[PDB]
C-alpha cells in the first residue's frame, strides 16, 4: 500500500474551499464588502470573521487533540514498513502543510495587495483581512502545527526531541498572525501611505524567512525515510 | 468609500470642497463624465498632517471603474503630484471616461505626501454598457496609434513565458534523473563528485552563455525596434494658480460651539457682522462633506448626494435679513442624520475636539459670500 | 566646468543668472577681478533639489587659482551660508585676487544645502606673473599683520614633526631587538615573561609621562602665546536683502513649446501682451546660461562669453513692434551650436521634461523688461 490517496484529499480539500472562498469574496467584495459601516457588511462579512475565528479553533482543538491522545506509546515496536507507510503520511501532511503555505502566504496575501491600491481602509477587518489574516493564515497553521504533532507522536526519528527547524519552520510562519498588530499599527499611527514595501511589513519578511527552516525540515524527513528502508538499492 | 472612518476633526479640518458638480449621473461606456469643484486648504491644517507641499488629485473609487482622462488644478494639467499653499482655494476639473458597468461612488479626493487620502463627497454614477466595448486609444509622437488596454500585452506574455520555460527546463534536466535521497545520500556517504559530471557541465555552460546571448540579443532588438524612447516623467510640479477670491465682506465669530452626547445635531452661537451694502442672510453650512441648509434661503440645484446633503438641516435662531454695518448674535443648529451616518459624532473619539467649516451669506441679488468658521467644539451630556 | 554634466532641465530651471559682468579679462598676480551680476531663484524649484534655505555663493575654479577676497548677495557680505527665497531676485558680487598663472575658467555658483552646485555661466580669465609673487596680508585685532600664504606653517611642521619623531623613536627602541619570529616563538613556547622586562617597564613610564607633560606643557605655552582667540565663526545668515524690481508690463504666454531630436534649436509659440504704454520688441531669450539674441532688437557689450553667446540665435517670425495694449503670437526659434555643445538638448534623457528661462523686452527709449516663461518641452522626431 505505502502511499495511499489521502494525498489527493489533501490537496483537493485545500483547493476547492479556497476556489470558493475567491468566488465567494469576488462576489461579495464590491456590493455588501466596500462600507464597513452598512450593515450589510456586517452580515457578509463580519458573520464570516465570527464563524471562521470559531470554526478555526474548534478544529485546531479537535485536530490537535486526536492527533495527541492517539500518539504511540510503543514506538520502540514498530515495523520498518509501518514506519514508511507513517513517514509518507507524514510527507503528505508536510504536503498539505505546503499547500496551505502557498494559498495563505502567496495568494491571499498579495490579493490584499491588489485591494491596497482600489480601495481606502476603514478598519483593520476589511472583507480581505477576514480572509487573509484570520482565515488562511490560521488554517496553514493548524495544518504545520499538526504536520509537527503528527511528526512527533508516530515517527521515532522525530520523537525522543523537538526539531529544531522544525520547530521554526511551524512557529515562525505562525509568528506572522501576530505580526498583524504590527501591520495595523504601522498602518494608523506610522506610514498613511499605501506602501507596501513598507518598513511597517518587514515582520511578515522576517517570520517569512524562517519557512526556509523547511530544507532542515525535509533533509531531517529524508533522513527519516532512509533508516530501515533506505533500501536497498540507494547506495548500491 | 474611505470615510466615516478617518478622524471627525481631521476631516473638518483639511480640505473644503464646495461648488461641487457633476456633468452626467448615468453614462454609456467610453462616454465621458466631468467633475468640477473649489477646494479650500484649512489655514488650521492638523500638525499630524504633513502640509501638503507634495499632493496628488486622484479619483475615489473601486478600481479602474473609470480612468481618469484628464485633471486640472486652476486651469492646467496636473498627472504629477502638486504643491499647494494652506489656506488657498483652488479650482478642480477631473475628466473621467466609463470603463466597467455598474453603480460606482466616485470621490474626489486629496492624496498628501505625509498624512494620507482626504477624501471629498462621493456621488453615485451608474454605467451601462459592457466593458469589453471600452477602448483607450492613445497616439504616440512616433505617429503611432495603440489601445491602452492591450498594447504590448502579447509581448509580455511571450518574454515572461519564454523566460519561464527556459527556467522550467534548467529544472527538468536535471529532474530527469532522481532528485533528493540518493543523491542526498551519495553527497553524505564519501566525496559525490559523480553526480554531476560531463556532458553536465557542458551543458550548464550552454545555459549560460545562451542567457547571456538572448538576454543581449533581444535588448539590441528592443532598441532597434522602439528606438526612441523618454524615461518615465515625474517630479512635484510647483507654481499651482490659485483661485482670487474678493475679501469676504461677512465676519462672524463663534462664540461657543457645541453637541450633544447622543445626537445628531451641533449647535453654535455665532456674532455675524455685515459690512458692506447688502441685506445678508444664512444659508449654508459646511462641515465635512455635509452641507446643513437653511431652505428659505438657499436652495441646492447641482444635484448634491442627497445622503450629504441636509435640505432643511440649518435652523437659525434670527434669519432675518442683516442690514450692512448691523452685527447680532444668533443660536445656530446644524442637523440631520448625516451628523451620525457619517459619524460626525465620532469627534468625541478624537484626541482633538475642534471643527472647521464654511458659511455660506447670501443677500437678496443672490450673489453669496463664503466666510470659513472654526472653533473647539464641546460636547454636552447632561 | 562641472555643468553639461548635470540635468538640462535642473539647469534650466534652478537659477537665472543674468547681468553678469567681468571686471577684467586679463590680471596680474596679486590683482583685482569683480565679477557681477543679479540671480533670480526659480519659482517651480525642482522637488529633487531642497529650497536654498541654506545656501553659498561660491566661485567655479580649478582650486585656487584665486582667492576669494570678498562675496556679496544684496550689499552685504557673505563669509557663511545665507538662506535665499525661492521667487526672489538678488544681485551679487565676488571679488577675486589673482593667484596662478594660467588661463582659467571662472564660474558664479550657488551651492544648496540639499540639492548640489548650481553652476552659472564661465568666463575664461587670464593670470600673468609668478605664483611666488603672490601674497595675502590680513590684520588681526590683536594688531599683526601677517601673510595667510605662510601664516603659521613652521610651527605646524615642527609640532606634526616632533611627535612624529617621538612615535619613531617608540618604535625603534622596541626595534632595537629581534622583532617577529623570536618573540612569536618565545610568546608561543610557554610564557614569554622575559621580552618585556626592566628597564622596558621604566621606558615605557617615562614615555607616558613626557608624553602627557610635554602636551601640557605646549597647551600652556601655546596660551600664553596667542592668549586672545575666538572659535571658528559659522552660522547660516539670513535675511538677504533681494531686489525690488518693478512689475513687468509685458505678459508671456508659452502656447506649446518644442525642440527637434536631433537638432540644435529649439521653438516655441508665445502670446505676447504689451502693456503699459510703449511699443515693446523681444531681444532676448536666456535658458540656462545661454543667451539668444535677436541682432535687429539688441547686442551684447558686456562682453559676454562666445560659446555661450548666440548674437542672432533668436528669429521671431514677428518681432515688429507691439504696440501698448496689444497682444499677439509669434513663434520664437532659439536656435545655436551651444543648444548641443552645452548638451541642453540632452533633456530627452531626462525624466522631467520642462523647460524656464527669461524673455527680455526691449522698448525703443532701450529700457528693458524681464519676464519669465516655464513650459513642458516636447520633443519631435518626425
Ligand atoms: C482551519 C479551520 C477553518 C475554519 C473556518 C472556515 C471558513 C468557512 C466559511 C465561513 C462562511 C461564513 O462564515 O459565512 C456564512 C455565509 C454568509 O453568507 P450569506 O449571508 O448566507 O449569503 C449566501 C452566501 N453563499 C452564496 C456562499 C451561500 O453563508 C453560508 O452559510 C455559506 C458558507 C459555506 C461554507 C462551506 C463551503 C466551503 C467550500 C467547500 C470545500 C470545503
Ligand atoms: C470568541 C470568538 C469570536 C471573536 C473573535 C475576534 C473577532 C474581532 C472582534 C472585534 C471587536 C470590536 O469591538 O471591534 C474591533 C475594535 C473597533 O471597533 P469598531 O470601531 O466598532 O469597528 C467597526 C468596523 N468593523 C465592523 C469592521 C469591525 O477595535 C479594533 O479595531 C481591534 C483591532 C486589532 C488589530 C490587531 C489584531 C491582532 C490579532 C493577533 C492574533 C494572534
Ligand atoms: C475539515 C478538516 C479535515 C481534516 C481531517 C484530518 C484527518 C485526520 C488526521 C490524521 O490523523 O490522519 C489522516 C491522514 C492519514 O493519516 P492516519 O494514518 O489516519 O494518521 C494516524 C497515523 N496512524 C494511523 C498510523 C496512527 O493524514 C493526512 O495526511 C490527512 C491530511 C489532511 C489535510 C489537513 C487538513 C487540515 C485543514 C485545517
Ligand atoms: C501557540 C504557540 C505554540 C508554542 C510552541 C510550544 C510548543 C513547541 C514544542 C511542542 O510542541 O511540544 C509540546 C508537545 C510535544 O510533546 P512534549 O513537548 O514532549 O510534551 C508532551 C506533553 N504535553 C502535551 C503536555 C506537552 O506537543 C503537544 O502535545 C501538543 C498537543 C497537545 C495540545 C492540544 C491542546 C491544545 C488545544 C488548543
Ligand atoms: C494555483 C492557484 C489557482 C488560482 C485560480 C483562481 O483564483 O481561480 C479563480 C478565478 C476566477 O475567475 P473565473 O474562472 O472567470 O470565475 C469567476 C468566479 N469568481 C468570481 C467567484 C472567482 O479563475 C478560476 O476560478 C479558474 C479555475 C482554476 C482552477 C485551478
Ligand atoms: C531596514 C531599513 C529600515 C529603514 C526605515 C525606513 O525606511 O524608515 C523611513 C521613515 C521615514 O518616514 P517617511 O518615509 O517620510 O514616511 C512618510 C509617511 N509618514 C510621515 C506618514 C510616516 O523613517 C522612520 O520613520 C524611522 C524608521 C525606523 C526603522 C527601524
Ligand atoms: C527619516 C530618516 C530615516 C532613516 C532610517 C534609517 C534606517 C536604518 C536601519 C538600520
Ligand atoms: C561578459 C559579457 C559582457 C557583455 C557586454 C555586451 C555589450 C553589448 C553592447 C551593446
Ligand atoms: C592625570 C593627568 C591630568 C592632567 C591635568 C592637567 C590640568 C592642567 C590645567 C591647566
Ligand atoms: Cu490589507
Ligand atoms: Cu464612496
Ligand atoms: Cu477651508
Ligand atoms: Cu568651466
Ligand atoms: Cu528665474
Amino acid at each position: 500500500l505505502l502511499d495511499k490517496k489521502w494525498l489527493t484529499f489533501a490537496l483537493a480539500i485545500y483547493t476547492v474551499f479556497y476556489l470558493w472562498v475567491r468566488w465567494y469574496e469576488g462576489v461579495y467584495g464590491w456590493s455588501a464588502g466596500l462600507d464597513s459601516f452598512a450593515p450589510e457588511f456586517e452580515t457578509y462579512w463580519m458573520n464570516f470573521l465570527y464563524t471562521e475565528i470559531v470554526l478555526e479553533i474548534v478544529t485546531a482543538s479537535i485536530l490537535w487533540g486526536y492527533l495527541w491522545k492517539t500518539r504511540d506509546r510503543n514506538l520502540a515496536a514498530l515495523t520498518p514498513r509501518e514506519e514508511l507507510r507513517r513517514n509518507f503520511t507524514h510527507l503528505v501532511w508536510l504536503v498539505a502543510y505546503a499547500w496551505a503555505i502557498y494559498w495563505g502566504a502567496s495568494y491571499f496575501t498579495e490579493q490584499d495587495g491588489t485591494w491596497h491600491q482600489t480601495i481606502v481602509r476603514d478598519t483593520d477587518f476589511t472583507p480581505s483581512h477576514i480572509i487573509e489574516f484570520y482565515l488562511s493564515y490560521p488554517i496553514y497553521i493548524i495544518t504545520g502545527f499538526a504536520a509537527f504533532i503528527y511528526a512527533k507522536t508516530r515517527l521515532p526519528f522525530f520523537a525522543k526531541g523537538i526539531s529544531l527547524p522544525y520547530l521554526v519552520l511551524v512557529v515562525g510562519p505562525f509568528m506572522i498572525l501576530p505580526n498583524v498588530g504590527l501591520n495595523e499599527w504601522g498602518h494608523t499611527f506610522w506610514f498613511m501611505e499605501e506602501l507596501f514595501v513598507a518598513p511597517l511589513h518587514y515582520g511578515f519578511v522576517i517570520f517569512g524567512w524562517l519557512a526556509l527552516a523547511v530544507m532542515g525540515t525535509l533533509t531531517q524527513t529524508f533522513y527519516s525515510f532512509a533508516q530501515g528502508g533506505l533500501g536497498q538499492s540507494l547506495c548500491e | 468609500h474611505g470615510e466615516k472612518s478617518q478622524a471627525a476633526f481631521m476631516r473638518m479640518r483639511t480640505i473644503h470642497w464646495y461648488d461641487l458638480s457633476w456633468s452626467k449621473e448615468k453614462v454609456k461606456i467610453n462616454e465621458t463624465v466631468e467633475i468640477k469643484g473649489k477646494f479650500h486648504v484649512f489655514e488650521g491644517w492638523p500638525e499630524t498632517v504633513d502640509e501638503p507641499d507634495v499632493a496628488f488629485l486622484n479619483v475615489g473609487m473601486p478600481g479602474p471603474v473609470f480612468i481618469r482622462k484628464e485633471s486640472y488644478i486652476g486651469g492646467q494639467l496636473v498627472p504629477r503630484s502638486v504643491r499647494l499653499e494652506i489656506g488657498k482655494t483652488y479650482d478642480f476639473r477631473v475628466v473621467l471616461k466609463a470603463r466597467r458597468p455598474g453603480d460606482w461612488h466616485v470621490h474626489t479626493m486629496m492624496n498628501v505626501q505625509g498624512g494620507g487620502p482626504i477624501i471629498g463627497p462621493g456621488k453615485w454614477i451608474t454605467v451601462e454598457g459592457s466593458m469589453s466595448e471600452f477602448r483607450n486609444p492613445v497616439t504616440t509622437l512616433t505617429g503611432q496609434t495603440v489601445d491602452l488596454e492591450n498594447y504590448n500585452e502579447g509581448n509580455t506574455y511571450f518574454w515572461h513565458a519564454f523566460w519561464f520555460a527556459i527556467g522550467v527546463a534548467w529544472i527538468g534536466y536535471w529532474s530527469r534523473r532522481p532528485i533528493f535521497i540518493p543523491r542526498l545520500l551519495m553527497v553524505d556517504a564519501g566525496r559525490a563528485d559523480e553526480l554531476v559530471s560531463a556532458t553536465d557541465r557542458k551543458v550548464a555552460m550552454g545555459f549560460l552563455a545562451a542567457t547571456i546571448l538572448i538576454v543581449v540579443m533581444a535588448m539590441s532588438s528592443a532598441n532597434s525596434k522602439y528606438p526612441i524612447t523618454i524615461p518615465l516623467q515625474a517630479g512635484t510640479m510647483r507654481g499651482m494658480k490659485p483661485l482670487e477670491l474678493p475679501a469676504p465682506t461677512v465676519s462672524v465669530k463663534v462664540e461657543d460651539a457645541t453637541y450633544r452626547v447622543p445626537g445628531r445635531a451641533m449647535r453654535m452661537k455665532l456674532t455675524i457682522t455685515n459690512h458692506g451694502n447688502s441685506p445678508i442672510r444664512l444659508g449654508e453650512f459646511y462641515t465635512a462633506s455635509v452641507r446643513f441648509l437653511d431652505s428659505d434661503v438657499y436652495k441646492d440645484t447641482t444635484g448634491y448626494p442627497e445622503d450629504l446633503l441636509a435640505e432643511d438641516g440649518l435652523s437659525v435662531s434670527d434669519n432675518s435679513p442683516l442690514a450692512p454695518g448691523e452685527t447680532r448674535t444668533v443660536d445656530v443648529t446644524a442637523s440631520d442624520a448625516a451628523w451620525e451616518v457619517y459619524r460626525l459624532s465620532d469627534i468625541i473619539y478624537d484626541p482633538d475636539s475642534r471643527f472647521a467649516g464654511l458659511l455660506f451669506f447670501f443677500d437678496a441679488t443672490g450673489n453669496r459670500q463664503v466666510v470659513q468658521i472654526d472653533a473647539p467644539l464641546i460636547p454636552s451630556f447632561m
